[PDB]
């Protein structure tokens, strides 16, 4: 003849969350950039034998 | 260096006067230097090197 309880009163959690982050960066872009690739010496003949 | 001669074009009539010609003449591709140097205006026989 005993009846159950409509629920079960269960233990409450407390949750704590700690979430840190950093960051840090450098840039550099120093000196002189020449060209690498230049046009060389050229050379042409012609002629009309006949 | 290259000549400067008179020529008369084909099919130019025979009276007309002669223009501006050339003998073996050499126009070089600049392949990072286009249009920094200027050859349309330059003197072929090149006075002023530098």
């Amino acid at each position: 003849l005993a009846t159950p309880s409509p629920f079960d009163m269960e233990k409450m959690v407390w949750l704590d969350v700690n979430i840190l982050e950093i960051r840090k960066s450098v840039l550099e872009n120093f000196g002189v950039d020449w060209s690498k690739q230049i046009p060389g010496p050229f050379a042409a003949f012609g002629k009309d034998f006949v | 260096g290259p000549r400067n001669v008179a020529t008369i074009p084909l099919g130019q009539d025979l009276t007309q006067p002669p223009v501006a010609g050339t003998g073996v003449r050499v126009t070089p591709p600049l392949g990072s230097l286009n249009g920094a140097i200027d050859l349309a205006n330059l003197a072929r026989p090149i006075a002023g090197t530098t």
